């Protein structure tokens, strides 16, 4: 049974890896800041690959831990994960919970985004290294790839006479830079995509419609005054 | 082909919003305001109208997340005032058919913070009829009333041509919306709704911030019950082994 | 879109017992035929033989044969070719549809897993060769002749043949299901051992097929990833991506079904399993079945209804149904939406100030914050002055920086208006 | 106070589901599993335990169990209708019929109605849904809806379970064999019916 | 294994009828001396025994025992219909203080019928019988038959004790307070019960 | 659950409504299955609790029209090359005479 | 504060980060006497 669990987990991981590397394709050269391209990276996490190997080929060799009446199955898994790969050693979050997490195959994969940042090539889109607008554009790119897949799949069932409505959101748009916001707008309109964007300061004055909201206290309750805005100053 | 377009969003009797209507742009609509301007409330009201599945809805904001944004009630009950309230969206179909989808929300009684939600849809409404006017009755000088579902049905039925429908299930709500080209995917299953909500809620937050990176796995990778059944088989074998040993 | 395509195409395939029999007969004769050509003079005799062995005579042999041949031709089953010299002055041939129908039953349904093994070997060889050639990365024409034309059609055909083997396993598992059902109908109790043996051997067949599939999928997936890596050796290789794309899912799909079938089968088995201990062990002699049928046919003459303790399941207080918070709320309806040019209360003057400082930028003119603030604030009243100053500073400072800041000499608090307002600022010099 | 095995059964985690749903008129079979998978272990204990409430958990030669209240039953008695017995017998035939094994136990209301109308007589049957019916298709639709409602009520009483995602498709309990109580033996159906009413298992409506 | 005292309680000769009535939904007030005393003695175990059914054996502040079904009740629930709810409130309103001046604890179907007609709004009465009806004698007869049916339905639940004859005269048990509002010191029972009926 | 929608779309684009969509779809799927065109597999978890697959007959009918029908003679050329290679290999092995 | 609070009262310093001759720098304009 342990060997079977390991085998099914590995097959699922490989199938998902294939599917994600598959979905990666079909991306146009977005121009969010210096980010000139986006891609998805999927790989098996070594900490869990070692655990999978131990489960598949060395189950019996730690049966002592498993037959431990003191340990539940998730706790047994957590303790085994502590024994091998002891650099993850962690017990302040309860072993039950970490074992339960370990009962999710998806966690076993590292699933990250690479960005063609300038001419540096595909670099891991770490938030501490990318401009925040570039990261927001990357996330939007991922979301639009997903929704593109959704629409394409249902292309057969839907008649071409109808092109389904498209609408996503973006709070805290003040994070973005003018380059990222313009790239988002061009991508969305190229994809006939509608957007609802929010920021403290009006970072999109020259595009789309704009509203401003002000909250006032009034006789022990609250009201929101909405005022329109116009494209200049 | 002319993709359908969302036209406007009407928030009625919401927290801070009584009968507000925002006309959505064709491409980009922007909201501005300082601390606590309630923009997250507007986004939450829209998405609640889109996916009225109370379970999926859980609105920790993008920043200053959690209950302190008014979301210990899942950001629905307390983000509403007491009593009848509405969240409605007009859409111009790619067939060029106006359709106002909407949901009637009501705060549930007791110490609990549950919300009673009822989906509904309207077709044939004259393009001039603003939902704000449609959903409100002018009682008293310049301070209009909001009318419940039954009064709305009466008022709409009194209008020629307009057809008003209520969905006993969110599933038929989304089925009709899709049939009108409102949804890209046929959310036949609650799992489809779950992934849909995942995508919209991630977009709401935007970017690869901590929550988005954490839940990227869920967003991209479907759940597999095969792993779960295999793990449970291992568990049963281990239990029976322990029994035999003892 | 394809709906109208089909609608306006207008097509149909169908086959009564006699027509389908005539079809197998023509197919067998063709397999025996010297030159594969079938003259209508032979078709008429074949139709006569099949109707004879079916023993029906509605009309003359000639008219019925004519109608049948016309039906199959129009049903896209036969192709006709006029030829005066031919016997009956015409020739006929099987169309691909007729071929695929005749072979579906006749050509051996080769469930033998060795067919799967040789197919996997061929796929591995061809896939490695194509990946190798893609890695060679010749010109566009070489790219095509090595990675689309050989790859596309070859891999498509062999994937479809592997799926054909899967579909043959599907038809065979269906067959064993109907055969178990029928055997239970004839032997009842005595079929238990036969059914169990059939389930065991089917499970073994499915297990070996799954093993044969998994034996090469992983390496074939690695090959496909190699081809994907090599595909970036030419910009025009986008179409190859689509194949490199598609062929992955197909492969995965195969593997998916390879497991899925067993997942279904093992489940179905248990149903069959339960059936034996939930149908026959309680009806060992089958008498219950016929007696139940007869009682159904004649129920009302034994009017009886079962007695239970169902008077009340659990009676309880009813809920406070639909009692909700409400106040018949009213509210000041929004007026006509006012408009302001992006906080024009500040942003008209933001435009004014950004212009009046963009001048300093344009001429790189040294900017003294004290003097500019003093000259400016006079245009506005004291309660607004602070609101003014910030707006000015947020503009002025962005333009260059003060060079004296790095001299180590602090700037002084120059007054800029009455009432005591002061500004510490070095003269901005370096833009 | 109690035998070891009876206290064991009453202590089983599944026991409350069993007891409660049997009191609620649900019956024991392959479906209704939580009330069957261990009651196979303590049939005699549960029967003697239930005798205290002047009710009997009855098993026919079939593997299904079901509850029957006595005349002096402590839990009050009630009965079902003719059409309920009808749909029940059809369901029992489906359960036994190996030909539909490929259905894997899943069956649709349309299949049920087709089989019912095939085996039974449409008009004489329909006499009971509405007394005045004379072959009106409105009454035929009424009968189909009544078949649906009886299937629902049988679901409430442990004969059938709707699939989690499908109320149109369903899986059948072995308690369906309850409906074959007049055919579980080769004796006359009427004398067996007399023995059921004697053992309070069935009564005419 | 099983708690020994729980085994003692369930083996008790009074356990069968009490358990059956509890499954029915019948409450056990102080009037049921043997059942009430047995419940008081063995509540500590019977609460667990019934909670195993996901049903709470609740002793009201009035002291009567009853089975509160949770949402997950392993005994599928039936409920008192709308007319049952309002007739139950009318029954409590027939058991509250003012009845002492009118019926001294022994009431008749006529008293309940008159109170229902005079106090309840005509709209809800029509909802009970039919929206289109209007005061007709036949509709009143149907309403009276439904009143008798719900009266017997309350009888099954030990909420009304019938006087032993076919005539529909009876007394009302304290458990009827499950229908009415909780009484507070200084509150007028008439006012609160009428506000709830209104 | 997808077969029903596909049937609804095709009838919609054909514009016929004899009865409910459900009954007609049920009859059609049953007809193709019995006509040895579809294979059905019960699965409670599946949407609609069942799965379906093309039978080889259905495959050979669908491809007869919708396959490219590759009349391109290069298919013939590669097939001839494969035949020549395999035939020479088999003749060689027969001459080996094991 | 990040300038989203910057009231009239007190010595208000305007910190603005800039690179001056490759030196990381923060220019500081002072304001006071307001309120």
């Amino acid at each position: 049974s342990s060997k079977s669990v390991a085998n099914i987990i590995r097959k699922t991981i490989q199938r998902e890896q294939n599917r994600i590397r598959m979905l990666n394709q079909g991306l146009q050269a977005v121009s969010f800041g210096q980010v000139r391209g986006v891609r998805l990276n999927v790989n098996v996490r070594e900490s869990h690959a070692i655990l999978l190997d131990v489960l598949s080929e060395q189950q019996e060799q730690h049966q002592d831990l498993f037959n431990s009446q003191r340990l539940t199955f998730s706790e047994a898994m957590a303790k085994l994960y502590q024994r091998l790969n002891p650099q993850v050693d962690m017990g302040q979050r309860l072993p039950q919970t970490i074992g339960e997490e370990l009962l999710d195959y998806r966690n076993y994969l590292e699933l990250d985004v690479e960005v063609n940042r300038g001419s540096d090539g595909w670099l891991k889109a770490e938030s501490g290294a990318l401009s925040t607008g570039e990261a927001i554009g990357t996330g939007m790119s991922i979301l639009v790839m997903v929704v593109q897949s959704w629409e394409e799949e249902s292309r057969r069932l839907r008649g071409k006479d109808i092109s389904p409505c498209r609408l996503l959101f973006l709070d805290q748009a003040a994070r973005l830079d003018a380059k990222s916001i313009a790239t988002l707008f061009e991508l969305c309109e190229r994809l006939q995509m509608q957007l609802i964007i929010a920021a403290p300061e009006n970072i999109s004055p020259e595009k789309g419609t704009t509203y401003k909201l002000v909250r006032k206290v009034f006789k022990n309750h609250e009201h929101v005054h909405v005022v329109g805005l116009r494209g200049f100053g | 082909i002319e993709r359908g377009k969302f036209r406007s969003l009407t928030l009625v009797n919401w927290n801070g919003f009584f009968a507000r209507t925002f006309d959505l742009d064709e491409l980009v609509t922007t909201l501005s305001g300082g601390n606590g301007a309630g923009k997250s409330t507007t986004m939450a009201a829209f998405v609640t109208a889109l996916i009225p599945d109370l379970t999926l809805l859980h609105f920790r904001n993008t920043t200053e997340a959690g209950a302190t944004s008014g979301s210990r009630d899942k950001g629905l009950h307390g983000k509403l005032r007491a009593g009848v309230c509405y969240s409605t969206l007009d859409v111009i179909n790619s067939r060029h058919q106006r359709v106002v989808v909407g949901v009637r929300l009501q705060q549930v009684a007791g110490r609990d913070r549950k919300v009673d939600i009822k989906p509904f849809m309207i077709q044939g409404l004259p393009t001039a009829i603003q939902p704000t006017q449609l959903l409100t009755e002018n009682v008293g000088e310049r301070q209009a009333r909001v009318l419940p579902l039954n009064e709305l049905k009466d008022r709409l039925d009194e209008m020629e041509g307009v057809q008003f429908k209520q969905f006993n299930s969110i599933t038929d709500y989304h089925a009709q919306m899709f049939d009108l080209g409102v949804i890209p995917k046929r959310l036949r299953s609650a799992s489809d709704r779950s992934k849909f909500y995942r995508l919209i809620e991630a977009s709401l937050y935007g970017g690869i911030s901590s929550a988005i990176t954490r839940s990227l796995r869920d967003y991209l990778l479907p759940e597999n019950s095969g792993v779960r059944k295999a793990f449970q088989d291992m568990e049963a074998a281990l239990r029976e082994n322990r029994i035999t040993l003892e | 879109e394809l709906v109208s395509w089909a609608r306006k195409n207008d097509f149909s395939i169908s086959l009564p017992v006699e027509r389908l029999a005539f079809l197998m007969a023509i197919a067998v004769l063709n397999s025996e035929r010297l030159d594969g050509e079938m003259s209508e003079g032979e078709l008429i005799d074949a139709f006569r033989e099949v109707c004879k062995g079916f023993e029906q005579t509605a009309e003359s042999v000639a008219v019925r044969a004519n109608n049948a041949i016309n039906d199959m031709v129009r049903q896209k089953l036969l192709n006709r070719f006029t030829s005066e010299l031919a016997d009956g002055n015409a020739i006929y041939r099987l169309t691909p549809l007729g071929i695929s129908i005749s072979d579906y039953y006749i050509r051996q349904r080769e469930f033998s897993t060795l067919r799967l093994s040789m197919q996997l070997s061929i796929v591995a060889n061809e896939l490695h060769r194509a990946a190798e050639a893609a890695e060679e990365g010749g010109d566009e024409f070489h790219w095509h002749r090595n990675v689309f034309a050989p790859l596309k059609y070859s891999v498509a055909e062999i994937f479809d043949s592997i799926d054909m083997s899967q579909r043959l396993m599907d038809e065979q598992q269906n067959f064993v299901k109907e055969d178990i059902a029928a055997l239970l109908n004839q032997d009842w109790q005595a079929a238990i051992a036969n059914c169990e043996q059939l389930l065991s051997e089917t499970s073994g067949t499915l297990r070996e097929l799954q093993d044969t599939l998994e034996a090469a999928g992983d390496k074939l997936q690695a090959n496909l990833l190699r081809i994907q890596d090599a595909n970036m050796g030419s910009g025009g290789s986008e179409l190859v991506d689509k194949l490199v794309f598609d062929l992955q899912s197909k492969l995965d799909r195969i593997i998916s079904w390879g497991q899925q079938a067993i997942d279904l089968w093992i489940g179905y088995d248990r149903h069959v399993h339960k059936f034996i201990r939930t149908a026959i062990d309680m009806d060992k002699n089958r008498i219950f079945s016929q007696r139940l049928r007869q009682s159904v046919q004649h129920y009302f003459d034994n009017p009886w209804t079962l007695t239970v303790a169902n008077a009340e399941r659990l009676l309880d207080m009813r809920d406070e149904e639909l009692a909700l918070r409400n106040e018949e709320v009213t509210g000041e309806l929004p007026l006509e939406l006012e408009y302001e040019e992006f906080s024009e209360i500040n942003d008209q003057l933001a435009a004014m100030i950004e212009k009046a400082l963009l001048v300093y930028q344009q001429e790189q003119r040294p900017l003294d914050l004290g003097a500019v603030l003093r000259d400016y604030l006079a245009q506005h009243p004291l309660p607004r002055h602070f609101d003014v100053a910030r707006i000015l500073v947020d503009q002025a400072v962005r333009l260059g920086v003060a060079e004296a800041d790095f001299s180590g000499l602090p700037a002084e608090w120059l007054a800029i208006n009455d009432y005591g307002a002061k500004v510490q600022a070095h003269v901005i010099d370096t833009y | 106070f109690m035998p070891v095995k009876l206290a064991q059964a009453l202590a089983n985690s599944l026991f409350p589901e069993l007891d409660s749903q049997l009191r609620a008129g649900r019956h024991i079979g392959i479906d209704d599993l939580d009330n069957h998978a261990f009651l196979m272990d303590f049939q005699e204990q549960l029967e003697e335990f239930y005798a205290r409430y002047n009710v009997e958990l009855i098993r026919a030669p079939e593997g299904f169990f079901y509850l029957r209240p006595r005349s002096t039953t402590l839990i009050p008695r009630s009965v079902l209708s003719e059409l309920d017995m009808m749909v029940g017998k059809i369901l029992c035939y489906l359960y036994l019929s190996p030909e539909r094994l490929a259905n894997q136990g899943i069956f649709t209301s349309q299949e049920l109605y087709e089989e019912l109308i095939s085996l039974a007589d449409e008009g004489k049957l329909m006499k009971f849904v509405n007394q005045r019916s004379s072959g009106s298709d409105l009454d035929k639709q009424k009968l189909q809806e009544k078949v649906r409602t009886t299937l629902n009520r049988l679901r409430r009483l442990g004969m059938v379970y709707f699939l989690p995602n499908n109320n149109n498709k369903f899986t059948i309990t072995e308690a369906v064999f309850r409906f074959g109580a007049d055919v579980r033996s080769g004796d006359d159906p009427r004398e067996i019916q007399l023995r059921m009413i004697r053992d309070g298992e069935a009564m005419p409506v």
